[PDB]
């Protein structure tokens, strides 16, 4: 999420047991990086 | 002792304590439920 | 007013500038403990009866 010219980055890593859709479950997500950039994305792509 | 402080850009008035109360490694200060000042960390030495 | 905290203002703007923005924050500050008071003296009455 961009706030007014930051990134900031939200990690979370948890072993689930899954094949289709979504298991039914409760997380929290813990921050990892705030980036000052400033930059406007309008887009994104899967580089992978 | 109570004396003016100024840290991470809160400032007030009050006596400065150390506490064991436990912070995220991004988060530089915390407040309380009057939305005022509680505690901030160091930004050159580990405290709370 | 702009910020509700005085040492906000007060380290920020100039003396004659801040009297403005401190006068907002007191006649607002003024009105809502006049209402506590008010409502504790409609209280008691209920108490006292």
């Amino acid at each position: 999420k961009n706030i007014d010219g930051y990134f900031k980055i939200y990690s979370k890593h948890t072993p689930i047991n899954l094949v289709r859709g979504l298991p039914q479950g409760f997380s929290a997500l813990e921050p990892l990086v705030d980036l000052p950039i400033g930059i406007n994305i309008t887009r994104f792509q899967t580089l992978h | 002792k109570c004396v003016n402080f100024n840290f991470n850009g809160l400032t007030g008035t009050g006596v400065l304590t150390e506490s064991n109360k436990k912070f995220l490694p991004f988060q530089q200060f915390g407040r309380d439920i009057a939305d005022t000042t509680d505690a901030v960390r160091d930004p050159q030495t580990l405290e709370i | 007013a702009i910020s509700s905290v005085l040492n906000d203002i007060l380290s920020r703007l100039d003396p004659p500038e801040a009297e403005v923005q401190i006068d907002r924050l007191i006649t607002g500050r003024l009105q809502s403990l006049q209402t506590y008071v008010t409502q504790q003296l409609i209280r008691a009455a209920e108490i006292r009866a």
